């Protein structure tokens, strides 16, 4: 009950995702350990099928629904 | 600027989350959230010199050990981190070194032997001389207790890693 989260500045996480939270509650603890804000940054979904395109979320996005998907944070 | 690819080794509740997040944002986890996948990058100075550092923090606790080998192959320099606290992590140590040198093939590969939890002097159970008395055996590495909490020496095992490296 994984996703794993590439970062800004070549970083990168994998957090664990309890239901009921959401995008922006799995992620917020490994953004503030390392001063990023959401605020001021858009994350991705990678498609994998697409070579290397990436597809626009949503934070207010459940998070239960994203497990496996290897999502991207990138800043605005 | 140059980067420097440090790995934090220990088995769980060492203290290397505790140690990296201090370092790297100043901020205190007092809660014990295991690790499974975590890297953090910070520009740094370093003896008047401003330079990248990228510490990989491990997962004490994890099922498969298989990338272990890998991250060793990648990193530069390594912090073998250990609790005062608690005898079966600081036992732990000799393997890790091992496979450290058995990855590199060299015996000379960057290292700091760290005692964390320095602050909880009364619950020692593991004895300074006898956590240098392992560095010295470990070819004189580096050695030092620290503590994530009180903050003591916690940017020291970083930049003596990156000291290590310049040589
Ligand atoms: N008092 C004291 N507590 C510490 C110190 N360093 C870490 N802790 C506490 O010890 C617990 C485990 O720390 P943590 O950093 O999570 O350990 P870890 O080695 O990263 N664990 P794991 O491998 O599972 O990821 C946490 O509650 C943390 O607050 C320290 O120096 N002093
Ligand atoms: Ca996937
Ligand atoms: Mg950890």
């Amino acid at each position: 009950n994984t996703i794993r989260v590439f970062l800004p500045n070549k970083q990168r996480t994998v957090v664990n995702v309890r239901n009921g939270m959401s995008l922006h509650d799995c992620l917020m603890k490994a953004l503030k350990v390392r001063g990023l804000q959401p605020e001021c940054c858009a994350v991705f979904r990678l498609l994998h099928e697409h070579k290397g395109k990436k597809a626009r979320l949503d934070w207010n996005t459940d998070a239960a629904s994203l497990i496996g998907e290897e999502l991207q944070v990138d800043f605005l | 600027m140059r980067e420097y690819k440090l790995v934090v080794l220990g088995s769980g509740g060492v203290g290397k989350s505790a140690l990296t997040v201090q370092f790297v944002q100043g901020i205190f986890v007092d809660e014990y959230d295991p690790t499974i996948e975590d890297s953090y990058r910070k520009q740094v100075e370093v003896d008047c010199q401003q330079c990248m550092l990228e510490i990989l923090d491990t997962a004490g606790t994890e099922q498969f050990t298989a990338m272990r080998d890998l991250y060793m192959k990648n990193g530069q320099g390594f912090a073998l981190v250990y609790s005062i606290t608690a005898q079966s992590t600081f036992n732990d140590l000799q393997d890790l070194r091992e496979q450290i040198l058995r990855v590199k093939d060299t015996e000379d590969v960057p290292m700091i032997l760290v005692g964390n939890k320095c602050d909880l002097e009364d619950e020692r159970v593991v004895g300074k001389e006898q956590g240098q008395n392992l560095a010295r055996q470990w070819c004189n590495c580096a050695f030092l207790e620290s503590s994530a909490k009180s903050k003591i020496n916690v940017n020291e095992i970083f930049y003596d890693l990156v000291r290590q490296i310049n040589r």
